[PDB]
This record gives structure tokens, C-alpha cells and sequence, in this order.
């Protein structure tokens, strides 16, 4: 089974730098491997074939080069339209194998963020269970880590997190953590605490609220 | 002016199968492979085999062999794909692209838009919305922030808007999640601390498949 | 003293609807000089597999061929397989691999559906373009078919995948002509090429043309033509 | 001193559109060498009954036949017709009973709608796999055809029910072969068999196949090649 | 020593699907005798034109072509040009008149959609049944073809009107046959009329039927009997 | 798996004529004879003729030569008959069976469903329905026995329940009669003379075809 | 014409016992007879060819045989799904001809009609005519006949009659006569008897009424 | 039974472009010449070209070789004429007639009905109707005349009736004439001078394209 | 380019009669000629080809004649049904060309034209602008011209005129001058006569009046 290795499983630059993606088969791939790009929310394009060819329409500051177990993609003066995803491909023949992918994300100044904590509502009180919300939005560097401890305790187990792509204005993600439990188990104890690892931070930067 | 374009989104329960399609227009559709590649949303691209319409060759990754089976109507211009025994891990989209010609083989050059499927016992249901109201905790100087809660609910999908559209910016709606077989999903959103409370910032949710129309103004206290 | 097999397909005979038709024109066969017991009616109800092992009862053998599109079977094919004498033994596609020996070797497989992929071998066990591990780099040389005679360069050894669910292959050797059969179609203008080999075409007496109205009428002039029958056979 | 006679379908001319297209023909004929009134333009309306009956005019007949499949005649049917010297006599199906004499008697039956049942007569007029009272124990030999040319096992007398409303049937005797007419057919790459033999099949020159593409092209054609055409009815 | 060189259509090699399938077939070569470089595969994209300027790269060329009803192109034009020998010059129908010699002097017009309108001249530069002036009085020989052979009446000019916007029509000389080829045809019973002529029908070695299956098959068996192939192109 | 559909139920005024239909499945319909059998009351089996769809065979008993005429549409798979110049006494049940192939001839192995022609020259017509109350005579000692009598209607059918099928058990009704171009019927009922008259056992009659519903209760006296 | 001849008309007989319809042709079918049966509303049902042979499905106490002019069918241990009509035909060629038939009917005990006479209606004598119905209701051996009386004096120019074939339940049959007329034939008449001749009753049951 | 069915009537606006159809019956549709004449009010009859359908010859008469393009569908037994650029001098009625066969080339011998194009830059319209009531004029002696004016309106066609029907004879009505983009058209009736003013003589006019009903009564004065 | 000219354009005659259309080509059509009838508001008919030959349906009293440049169509005993318009086409080959047509009307005894004068409605004065409207009802010869004098004036730019079809009952036809103009410029003049020139008056027939 060929097996395509994709690096780096993500990229970070801005407009005008030139970056590198990088395939490396498991075989000898001669020099069939293709490159395709694919769009937030959209289908692949091919972009490049036999290593070094490149279809009609894409532009040509996309460079493909290389031969038998090492190959590599090289966008040049890349422009607000060259990020998304990238997977190659070699094509020597079934069964074709992708590789992992490359996530070219759009770089930017530093950003800290800006969590809020938020206890159940009356409502969901009313149902049977509580649930503690927290937001922690409009952040840079994607990484971003969160605990959940309830009255001090680390908690894990009724925890479910959502996160979101970079955003066309700001360049900044955002994330969701929903702690939920027993209005039971909710009532028994008093302090929640919704804590958050960045970059940013020197130290977990935190929110908090007492019944 | 080649395209392939695959059929409408669809949603099995365990153990049914399902049939995708792909319309071919814009070349002769006799003349050109059709391919299919999975893809999961952790799982990059997954080929699995692929067919030419007319003379009938067929090719499955030896990882398929037992799920899918294509076939190809030349009156129709359409080839089709069906997964047999639905696991909860057929869920992805499927695309269906068309192999290059003799010139550069197994190169796919035309994507379908791609066709959707979710394998899920699950039933329909209505998404209870709370309205998330900041702690009681001392007033915060510039901006405040308010949120909505939609929770577990089937099946996808759903609207979320804060006044119906009025306000918009300045708002972060977030991916629905499944939660065991039901979809969860929450949005914030930041207005200075001039506005609220002082007016009625309200969650407006609308599930187009149990029909349910909700409107909830954050409450504050 | 001489005798005279007639072998037709059930269509021929359901279309004729008459339990004396045997009979009657058994009597118009003493016009034509054929003694009272003289003559055979055989029914083939499937062509592809008669064509194959036609067990010949009498001296002489006129089978009635209508060509029919609604099937997919080549008129060449089946013709090639009643005009001549073929020999074949079984073949293990699961344990064994293969390889045709002279331009008379071929592979005979046949059935619901007929799906063959094939894996040239060199002189090692090593597939040439493909690998002998997954059949998803075969070279497919039929696509469903209901009779499918396989021709491969000979003298080279071929890992064989065939759907063996809904057929069957054999491995055939073609020895020569048969000369107590003749072949008369129905239908069908079409030229017929049975040679594997594309330079030659070989148009015999014991191969011919009838034009199709009805089976009554196609029996009236087999019958009221068989020393003309008889005697491109004899000749 | 020599004539040329040109039979064509109305539908050949229709296609021309000009009042002039016998005489700009004519003049060009003149290149191929035949005087100002050498040749002549005869316009066969219904192709079945001229194949029949053609009053052959000119010393050269050369006769443009299109395959039509839209009106289910058969060509090699239309052609043993033209090709050939026929000479036939009417057939009175109601009052009496008929057997064809020789390899030459066939009985050309032709109309709207034309369904022939057959019933054989033993020596003593009495049927053989039939009830000469009850035509629905007849044997059907020709279901609604536009021209038919029947075959029965010679010399024996059969009781006929033809569909005399919609059909006439006339009983035919095949004299040999006309010199002074071709057919040349356009269209349908289609062989024709002329014989009622199942075993022979004759191919002769005043037998030609023109490819269509227009009415126009097909006349320029057997003028610049009149001679050829000529020279194989003479040959 | 000796070149052999295969064409064959993009459809051809598109389904056989493998990279490698040219290095395949000569392994299986060598089986037969061409040594490792001695053996060349050429692709034709588009038949037609191909059929017309083919320019035969080695000493034996077999070139394979795939009866295809979907293209509306004659097998017999196309085998009339690859099996002999033309020689075109450019036609300028706008300025200039013209006339064809001999039996061997054509107008070969391919393209789009090609419309051909004639208008025959007498020795004066005037209609003969047309206005040299009005179109709509000429006579349409061609009505929207990808390939056309038109042959006019010897020795006589005409004012031509083409639709040059997607036809392209020119003069060619067809001085005789081509031995370096070879056509094997695929599918179709289909016999070939390759003559201008009404009159004659040549059929010859250099004009071989293969019946198709898939196109795998179809090389191995050329492979498998390129010796009888090459034999009836050096016979 | 093989199986002849007849077309539907019809009925004609005499003069007229219908067209009956029959639908292959499960066979090569060009290779096998159709049947036409006719089924009166009492008259056992007719013959009517058979038809090769096809190659156009077609064989009539003699009896029918002028009634009778079929046709057979191979793109359609099915065979038709139809009867020209309809009487009163063309009313009957008609089949279509399919004549087994060359080892048996004229032995008919998949039959129809059966269509059903009725000629008439009647018009609509609305059932005026009588209750049926015993005689004021002498009680009855254990059973007692009440009837409803539907009248003069056109055409069939009609549904008779006594108590909206509440009372069905112990019930007799009666196949419709046709007197006079009208068809008539009658429904017997017996219960213990307990229940009767201290209940109100009711005649429910519905005529679908001039779509009159209508109860009565048989009153007693 | 060839002309089938069954017998009997009419056959009864309970489970497991063992019947013979039989088959007797005018002319000579050689051994082309066929045996069909038809179920109470249906469709007939090929269950034996060429005399003796029997298609698949059918069972095995089914049993043809004969030859010429003579032929007969056996069902032998029949249970209650084997009643019904049986019907026979040649095969020997157009025009075929099918026998009369054979009705099978389920034995059982005697049983006498209870029959109920009912006089004319209210709502009937409103519209112009009068019509009597008498019920004789669940009786077994299916023969019956019924005299209307209308006066002492036998009348049936007036009458019609309806009967119910065999129940699942009982096996008893059912009649339904009715004698109508004019509104005021009825009124010049006093005594309307409904009489019934059956194999039960030694002598005719009636049942009357006087106006 | 030969016959010609062209399509319906239309109206479009300067610069698009049009597709009459006209649909054989009768004949072998392939074997004869379709022909196309136009006719505009005061120009007698235009030939535009013919087609033959099939082998697909054409001629176009030199005067509209860039307006008109023949086409045929076989399949469908329906010849396409297609105008392109249309002028407002390209409104009027266009034929399609079968040009007879072989024996007399050019005689058009089977008619269309006749196709009716209007190209105006217009836009639907009411049509205020004005009651035309005779001048005060001494009376007139015998008979008197009234009048309605239905002015400027778009488009074709429109009812006046006087009276709804009841005054039918005895009425003029004229032929709506194009001033500037909308038609105008009046009506005059003429009865004795007995019923009018001691009647209520009425226009009734009815425009189906802006559904505009109305009734106006001529009052005298 | 061939010339059909067809004379006259117009003819007028009674039921009996004996007319003669004429067509003259302007080459030589050797006797490719046609006669179509078109009757009002239908389709044409064929009537006649090849100069003298008719159709099959086609009556016997129309007869065609002539050869070369002249050539004549002669409707013998014209009944009510031959009215209408009749052209000439030759069929020599394209482009073909038809005549001018020529127009045959029903005779019959003068009429003159009874004449009503309107002026414009109330509610037309209260859009803005005014239309005086003037009918001139069955008269007989054809032709009839009208003139509009605005006060003494002679007007014609703002007219627009209708004329009816000879009438099936009478044979009479009947015309529509309709004069527009502003609301101004109708009020600042006084007379408004409508007046009318034909055969039947000795001098113009007026009508009119003063606001
Ligand atoms: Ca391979
Ligand atoms: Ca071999
Ligand atoms: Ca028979
Ligand atoms: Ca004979
Ligand atoms: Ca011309
Ligand atoms: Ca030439």
C-alpha cells in the first residue's frame, strides 16, 4: 500500500511569503503524483500532475518538483486565495492513497482571548440538569487548551467541545466548552471554574462563578 | 465545460444502503472513468475504486470491496454508488471525480460538488433553547457578552440568528456537535454594556425538520 | 441406411404450436426422399451451452441458429464453437494459473455473467503490469458476457480472476472441422468471422443464410431444400 | 443507336427540388459520351410492384434502389424480383387448392397487409396437421408483410388462406436471369441473398452498392461512372 | 532491424488504464519475436483527420479503428483514406471554379459541419439548372458531415459553395495504395465499399475485422498474431 | 415468477366495444403464446383465440372470428383483445393465460387475475332501501330474524353492514339479482329475541356510484 | 367440434376421503387432456397436463390418468383446501373446449331451513308497489324449492331468487325469494303463504301471513 | 388527411428572437419539402425558404438569409423557423406549406393555419373606455346612433359587446388600429330613436390581458 | 429576381358572372405558374398549377390558361363562395415570388353613407385631452374619403382612421375617423365638422358641431 506523508500537517504565512509543502512516499512513485487544493467548505481542484505539470487555468506561482520517494508543492508570492487545505496524490496506479493534508492558515499578531462564563438558565433547571457554558473567543495562535473544574476539582467526563475556522475579518478561531452534569450532581457543589491555557497568557487565564 | 454534479444529501438509519449519483455533462460520458473518494473529517481523502460507464471496467481498493458497488447508466449519463450495511463510520462526504484521459492516467481533473451522508438511529426531535444570561457578577466595563444554547436535537439543521438578522456582526455562532445522537450547538455574542440591557437582544431558532419555531430574549439577573 | 438431425431453439418449435408438426413434416420428408423413420427432431433449449458439447446423434446435422440481439451473444462465437471440434478440460482459477500453447488453444468460459480480469506472468511468479496480490491492477478481457472465448499471447502464464460465482472457465483446444453439421441461420445480414485470427475469414458450404418471415416457413424450405442441405455437407 | 433507362423513387427526385434537374443530367450526360436523346428518366412510385411488373423500357436499365427500413421490405426480396425474369399467373385461393413444381415455382404474394396460412393435402385433399374445414389449424407462413415470396415442400397440394382484402398472391415461375437491367442499391451496407437456396448465395456484377449521402451526389456519381455501370450489364 | 508501429485512438488506451501498459505489451512482444525497441505505439485523437495526413512513422504500420455509430463518419470513407495513398492540395472556393480529371481526382472535405452546394458550369462560366449568382439554387451534395468524398461529373467546372466557417474541402489525387499499413477494424459486421465506383468492391489482406469485447483483449490478440498480421501487409 | 394483470373491471352500453388488457411479467414476452378464455355464469370455460405477440400468430375459435380481435404491443408487454359490437349476453368474465412453450402446446400455465365486462344499456340509479320488520305475530320464542332489502340500482356494488359491522356475526346477505336492469338485494340478521326490539339493530347501505350513504332501523309493529 | 363430457356435475364428500371426477371426450384426444381448478372467486389453476403428469407446485394426491376417450382425476385424501370447481380440456389443437365442471362440495350433516316470511314496508306501499321476501336461511343439502301462494293460488311470474354458496363456518347454504307487485294486486289479496319443499322436512315447511 | 398544425401566436419585443413550429400529420414527414411564406397587412405573400426535413437541404430566398434559420425534428414531425433580431417590421403572419412531391416541384399544396408575430417595446395596458353620446343636437328623426371609444391599450385583443349579446344586430365595430404602441378601437350601434334615452343601452368591454371588465352606459346629454 | 404583376387589384362583381384575373411575369416562367385563394382570415388554398392544371377537390368553373409571359385565371359562374383575395406564384424554381393579389367583392346597388358625428366624453376631459370621433356607416362603392376642419381649418395630423370588411349581410362597408388632439387645443377653437367625399353624394356629405 503506497503510503504518501504529508509535511507539516499545517503552515502558517501571509500574503507575498513562499511557502513549502512537502510529500514523501513509502515506494517509488516515479513521478505520478498529482496536487490538489481544496476550499473551506468546497470540493478538490487539481492543481498539479506528473509531479511538475500544471493544469490550464491555475496560476503559476505554484510550483511542483521532485521525483521518486520525494516530491514537493511551493506556492511563491501567495496571495489572500492560496489558503485552505492541499493533498497529494500519487496516480501510479490502483489503489490510489492521499495524503494527510496540509493546512495553510492565514498568519497575524498575537491575540488573547476573551472568555466568559455562563451558569445554566432557569429553564434548563426546570428540565432536570444544568449545563456551564463558556466562550472563550477571537484568539490567534489556533492552539488553546481548557479545564473544567468543578469546586476545584478537574472535571472531564461531561465535557463537549466546538470549535471555529479562522475568520474572514480578524484571522482569530473561537471555542465552546459545555460542562454539563445532574441538577443533583450541580447542586452539591458550588464553585465552577472554567480555565484556559493560550499563548498569549503568561498563565492560564480563567473565569469563574460561585453559586 | 466538463461537471459532474451528485445527487441531494441523504441520512440512513444503521444497517440500510444507501445510492449516490453522479450526472455527468460536457464530454462523452462512454469515454472517461468515473471515481470515488471518501472523505471523513479526520481521515483526509480515502479512494475507493472507480468505473467506466460503457465498456463496464471496474476497480475497488481492496478496503471497500465489501461496501461499495458501482454501476453507470450511458442513457442517463449518470454512475452510481451503493453502500451496503451502514456503520456509523460511513457517515462522510463522498465525491465522484473523472479520471483524466489515456494522456495522464488515475489524474482526476472534474470533482462532483460532493454528496452527503449520516448513518444515525437516531429520531427527529425539537431543540430546547436556553437563553444564557451573564452571572450576576459585578458590571463589566466595555462590552458584555450574551449566549444561546440549542440543545439536543436531530437532525441537522438549524437557524440561529440575534433579532432576526438586525444584529450581526459582532456575533460567533458555533459547529453543531453530536453528543450522543444529539446535535448541540451554542452562539455568542458582544455588544457594549451601553445596549444591554437596556434593549431585548433575543435568540432567534428555527428547526426546519420538527418544524420549530422559537424566539428567547437573554434575560438578564 | 443415412439419417438426418434437425436441432432447432424452443422458440422455433413454441411458435409452430402443434403437436403434429414433428409429423407432418416428417411426411413432407418422403417427398423429398427420407424414409418414414428417417429423420431426428432435436430441441436445444440454450444455445451458448449446445454450441459447446452439441452431442451429434445422426449422420447428418443441419442446426437452426436465430440470430437474436436480445441476448448479447456473438453469432461468430457460437458459430465457432457447432462448426468445429472442440476439447476441453476444467480449470482452477483459485489454485492454478495458465497459459495458452498454439493458435488453437483458447478459453472457453461461459454463463449468467462472465467477468474476466487477467495477470501476465513472467518467468518468475511476478506479475507484468500488475501484482499477483490485488486483482485491482488486472487487465480485464470481458465485461458480463454469456459466452466469451479468451485469447491471450501465448506461451506466457496468466494469474486468472474470473466472477466463478456466475461462471465457469475452461481451457479449450480446437482440433479441426466437423463435417456432420451445417449451420443455417436466420435473421441477421451479418458476415460471420470465425477465426481468432483477424488476417483470415474462412467462408464454408456447411454455413448458410436463410431469411427469417416465420418458423413454418424456415422448416417448409429446410425441407423442401435438404438434398441441397445434404449435399454441402457430403461435398 | 443505344438507349439508357434510369429508374429511380419519387422520393430520389422529391429531394432535387428542380424543374430541370432530367435535363442538367442530360447535358452532362453528354460528357460521359450519349447523345442529346440517349438516356431517359423513369419515376418508380411504389418500388414492391415495380420490382414485380417493370416494363423495361431501354436497351440499359439501370435501376436505384434505397434501403428503407421504415417500410419493412426486404432488399434481397425486391432484388431476386428485379434482378430476375419472373412470369406469374393469378391464383384463386377460394376455389382451388396449389403445389409449386419445381426450384423455380414460388408464390409472390404482395399489399396493404399480407398473412398467409398454409394447409398441406395428403392424396386425398384431406390436411396433414390440419382440418381443411377450420384455418385456425392452418400453419401461418407470413404475418402482415408488404411483399412475400412463399416456399412449400414442391409437389404438394395445399389448401391457402391468404387475407385476399388487404393481399393478392400470385403463383410464379423464375425464368433466369435479365441483362439489360443493375440494381444499384444506396445505403445499408447490408449482402443480399437472392436465392430461395439456403445454401447458395450469388453475387454478380449487375449487383452494385452506392453510399448515401444525397440524392444529388448519387446521380453525379452514376454519370461520371456510366460507362462502368454499362460495361457491367454488357460484361 | 524491423519497425512495427501501432495506432490506435485515445478511447483505446483510456481504457486500459495502466501506466505502464506500452511496456507491458512489449514483453509479450518479444514473445513473438520484436526485439526490446523495436516496436513504437502511436495516438491518434481524432480519427478523421488522422484517416487523412497519417504520417506512418515505421516500416509496418497497423493501425486499429473502432467502428463508432456515435461520430456519423462512413468506415469505408475513412478506410479509403488511411489504405491508400492521397495527395491533397488547398481549394479556394471563394475566388476560383473547379473540376475533377480522372476516376482519381476527389474533393475531400472534412470538419464541423460540412455543407457542400454544387453549381455546374457549361463552357461559358454559366449555371447549368443554377445562377451562378444564388445559392439557393445550387444543388446540395452534403448536408452537415465530419467527412466527405464528393465526386462530380468528370471534366466539367463548378462554382462550389462550401460553409468554410466549419468545413474545410481540398483538392486530392489519389495515386494508389499504401503496403507499409494495415486496418483492423473493431466491431461492426460492417463490409467496406472503399471504391468510388459502383462497379467494383476490393477486398484486401491489408483489411482485417477484430470483434470487440474490450480493448485489453483486442491488443493481446494483435500481439498474439502479429506475425499472420505483418505476413498480409509484407504478402 | 411469472404473472399476466388483466386491466380493470368495465362496463359498456351495447353497441359499444371495450378493450381488455393483459400485462407480462416474468417471461420473455415474445416467446410464449397469450390465451383468451370466456367465463359466464353458467357456461364453464370458453376459448376464444390466441395471439403470438411478435411474430403475430393469431388463431380463432370460430364461434368468436367476428367478436373477437387481438392485438399485442411488444414495447409494452401486454396483449389485448377487444370485443366488437357488444349484447347483453357478452357480459361475462374474461382471461388470459399463458400457453406453455414447445414440450406441452395449448396447456395454460399462469392464468390472469380476470377482467370483468357488464353490458347495460341502465343508467345510475339511487337503491331505495326498505326496512324489513317481522310479522306482528305471536312471539318468537329463542331466535327472531330481521331484514333489509336494497332496491332497484345501477350499477353494482353496494355495502350493507347492520350496526356499522357491530352486528356481523349471524348475518346472511345476498349476491345482488339483476331484475329488469335493476340489480336488487336482500340481508338476513338473527338474534336472540332478547336484544330485539329493546335495542336498535340498523341497515347501513352504501352505493358508491351515485353516492348515496343511508341507514335505517328496522322499526318493529 | 370436440365435445368434453364431466361427470358428475356434482360431487360431496368430506376430508380424507377419496373422489374421481371424470373427463369423457367425443372424438379422440390421445392422451392431450388437462385438469384445472377454480377456487370461489378467483382464477383457474393448471394441475394436471398430458393425462397423467402434474406441474410442480401441485401436490401428490392429485391423480391423473387414461387415454382416448376415458379419462379421469383422483384426488385422494382430500383436505379443505382442495374445494372447489374442476374443470378439463383437450389439448390436441384448436378449437379447444373445456369440460362443464365439477363442483366439489364439503359434506356434513342434514339441516332444516329456518325460514321467516316478510311482509311489504311502510315505506315500500308509499311508493306504489308491494313486495313480500322470505328468508330460508342455513340449511345443508343444497337443493331446495320454494311455491309463492299468493291466496291459496301458486303464483311465480313475479318472483326472484338469490342463494349463497356454501359457508366457511356450517357448510349451509341460504335462499332469498321475493315476490312483488302492484301496490294494489297486493291490496285485493289476503293470505300470502311462502311455501318450501326440502329434503329435511317430510312435508313442505311454510310460513305465512295474513294482512 | 395531410396536415399542417403551426404553433400559437406571440409577441415580442424588439430585438429578441422567435420560434414558430409547424407539426406534420398525414404524410411520410421525411419525404416532402417544408415551406415558409410571410405576410404582412399591405405586402400580399413573402416566400422565406423551404427545408427539407431529414436529408436536411435548405434555401433561403436572398432577402432573408440573416433573419430566417430552418430546422427539423424528425423525431417530433415539427419544422423550426427561427427569427432572429426581430424589427417591428417583422410582425405579420407566417405560413408552412408542403411543397408537393417530385411530380410538381414548388407547389405549395397543404397550408399551415398560420402563425401571428407582433414585436413592440410595449407593456400591458388598461383601456379607458369613453361612452359616445350623440350631441345635443335637435332630435333625429328615424334612427340615432351611439358610440363606444375603448383608447389605448395593450394588448390584443379585447370584447365589446353592447348589451351583453342582447343588442347584437344592427352594431359596427371596427378593426383596432396601433397609434403610438396602443391600440385603439370604437364600436357604433343604430337603433330607432324609440328605445333611446328610454333604454340603458350599454358597452360591455372585456380586456383579458390586464383582466379589466367594465360597463359604461351612454348617458344622453 | 421574377415579377409577378397581377391585374386588377381590385375586381367587383355579382353571383353568375364571368371574371378574369391576370398575371404577367416579368421573365420568362415557361408555364411554372400557380393561383392560390385566400378567403378572409384563413389560410391560402391551392387552385390551380402548372398553369392550367387543377387540383383534385378544386371546382371546374375556375380555369387556367396561358404560357411564357402572360397568363390568365377565369372563375366562370362566380357563386357566394369565390370571394375573397387570389394570388400568383410561379413554381420555376427559387427565389420564388407571389403576385400582388387581386381582390374580388361582392356587387351590388350604391349606398350612401349615413354619418354621426362625436365629440369627446366628460370623462376623456378630465384625463387632459379630447377626441372627436365621427362614423360613417354603410355606404357601398369601397372607396370614401373623409376630412377633418377644425373650425374651417383642415386638420390631418392628429386622425387616425378604420374600415370594416364588406359586410356579409348587406355587402356595405363602414368607417372610423377618429381626430385627437390637446385639451387646450380643444378648447380654443369652436367648430368641429367632419366631413366626407364619395361616389353616391354629389358633393361632401358633412356632419358636425360647436361647443
Ligand atoms: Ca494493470
Ligand atoms: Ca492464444
Ligand atoms: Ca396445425
Ligand atoms: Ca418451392
Ligand atoms: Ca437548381
Ligand atoms: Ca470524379
Amino acid at each position: 500500500d503506497i503510503q504518501m506523508t504529508q509535511s507539516p500537517a499545517s503552515l502558517s504565512a501571509s500574503v507575498g511569503e513562499t511557502v513549502t509543502i512537502t510529500c514523501r512516499p513509502s515506494e517509488n512513485i516515479y513521478s505520478y503524483l498529482a496536487w490538489y487544493q481544496q476550499k473551506q467548505g468546497k470540493s478538490p481542484q487539481l492543481l498539479v500532475y506528473k509531479a511538475k505539470t500544471l493544469p490550464e487555468g491555475v496560476p503559476s506561482r505554484f510550483s511542483g518538483s521532485g521525483s521518486g520517494t520525494h516530491f514537493s508543492l511551493k506556492i511563491s508570492s501567495v496571495q489572500p486565495e492560496d489558503f485552505g487545505t492541499y493533498y497529494c496524490q500519487h496516480h501510479n496506479g490502483p489503489p490510489l492513497t492521499f495524503g494527510a493534508g496540509t493546512k495553510l492558515e492565514l498568519k497575524r499578531a498575537d491575540a488573547a482571548p476573551t472568555v466568559s462564563i455562563f451558569p445554566p438558565s432557569s429553564k434548563q433547571l426546570t428540565s432536570g440538569g444544568a449545563s456551564v457554558v463558556c466562550f472563550l473567543n477571537n484568539f490567534y495562535p489556533k492552539d488553546i487548551n481548557v479545564k473544567w473544574k468543578i469546586d476545584g476539582s478537574e472535571r472531564q467526563n461531561g465535557v463537549l467541545n466546538s470549535w471555529t475556522d479562522q475568520d474572514s475579518k480578524d484571522s482569530t478561531y473561537s471555542m465552546s466548552s459545555t460542562l454539563t452534569l445532574t441538577k443533583d450532581e450541580y447542586e452539591r457543589h458550588n464553585s465552577y471554574t472554567c480555565e484556559a491555557t493560550h499563548k498569549t497568557s503568561t498563565s492560564p487565564i480563567v473565569k469563574s462563578f460561585n453559586r | 465545460q466538463v461537471q459532474l454534479q451528485q445527487s441531494g444529501a441523504e441520512l440512513m438509519k444503521p444497517g440500510a444502503l444507501v445510492k449516490i449519483s453522479c450526472k455527468a455533462t460536457g464530454y462523452t460520458f462512454s469515454s472517461y472513468w468515473i471515481e470515488w473518494v471518501k472523505q471523513r473529517p479526520g481521515h483526509g481523502l480515502e479512494w475507493i475504486g472507480e468505473i467506466l460507464p460503457g465498456s463496464g471496467s471496474i476497480n475497488y481498493n481492496e478496503k471497500f470491496k465489501g461496501k461499495a458497488t458501482f454501476t453507470a447508466d450511458t442513457s442517463s449519463n449518470t454512475a452510481y454508488m451503493q453502500l451496503n450495511s451502514l456503520t456509523s463510520e460511513d457517515s462522510a462526504v463522498y465525491y465522484c471525480a473523472r479520471n483524466h484521459g489515456s494522456p495522464d492516467f488515475h489524474v482526476m481533473d472534474y470533482w462532483g460538488q460532493g454528496t452527503s451522508i449520516t448513518v444515525s438511529s437516531a429520531k427527529t426531535t425539537a431543540p430546547p433553547v436556553y437563553p444564557l444570561a451573564p452571572g450576576s457578577a459585578a458590571q463589566t466595563n466595555s462590552m458584555v457578552t450574551l449566549g444561546c444554547l440549542v440543545k439536543g436535537y436531530f437532525p441537522e439543521p438549524v437557524t440561529v440568528t440575534w433579532n432576526s438578522g438586525s444584529l450581526s456582526s459582532g456575533v460567533h455562532t458555533f459547529p453543531a456537535v453530536l453528543q450522543s445522537d444529539l446535535y448541540t450547538l451554542s452562539s455568542s455574542v458582544t455588544v457594549p454594556s451601553s445596549p444591554r440591557p437596556s434593549e431585548t437582544v433575543t435568540c432567534n431558532v428555527a428547526h426546519p425538520a420538527s418544524s420549530t419555531k422559537v424566539d428567547k430574549k437573554i434575560v438578564p439577573r | 441406411t443415412s439419417t438426418l438431425c434437425l436441432y432447432y431453439p424452443t422458440e422455433a418449435a413454441t411458435e409452430i404450436n402443434d403437436n403434429s408438426w414433428k409429423d407432418t413434416l416428417s411426411q413432407l420428408f418422403l417427398t423429398k426422399g427420407w424414409p418414414t423413420g428417417s429423420v431426428y427432431f432435436k430441441e436445444y433449449t440454450d444455445i451458448a451451452s449446445f454450441s459447446v458439447d452439441p452431442q451429434l446423434y445422426c449422420d447428418y446435422n443441419v442446426v437452426l441458429m436465430k440470430y437474436d440481439a436480445t441476448l448479447q451473444l456473438d453469432m461468430s462465437e457460437l458459430a465457432d464453437l457447432i462448426l468445429n471440434e472442440w476439447l476441453c478440460n476444467p480449470m482452477d482459477i483459485t489454485l492454478y494459473y495458465y497459459q495458452q500453447t498454439d493458435e488453437a488453444n483458447k478459453w472457453i468460459s461461459m454463463g449468467s455473467s462472465c467477468t474476466i480480469k487477467v495477470c501476465p506472468l513472467n518467468t518468475q511468479t511476478l506479475g507484468i503490469g500488475c501484482l499477483t496480490t490485488d486483482t485491482a491492477t488486472f487487465e480485464e478481457v470481458a465485461t458480463a458476457e454469456k459466452l466469451v472465448i479468451t485469447d491471450v499471447v501465448d506461451g506466457v502464464n496468466h494469474k486468472l480472476d474470473v466472477t466463478t460465482a456466475t461462471c465457469t472457465i475452461r481451457n479449450c483446444k480446437k482440433l479441426g472441422p466437423r463435417e456432420n453439421v451445417a449451420v443455417i441461420q436466420v435473421g441477421g445480414s451479418d458476415v460471420l468471422d470465425i477465426t481468432a485470427d483477424p488476417t483470415t475469414a474462412p467462408q464454408t458450404e456447411r454455413m448458410m443464410r436463410i431469411n427469417w418471415k416465420k418458423w413454418w416457413q424456415v422448416f417448409y424450405t429446410v425441407v423442401d431444400y435438404v438434398n441441397q442441405i445434404i449435399q454441402a455437407m457430403s461435398k
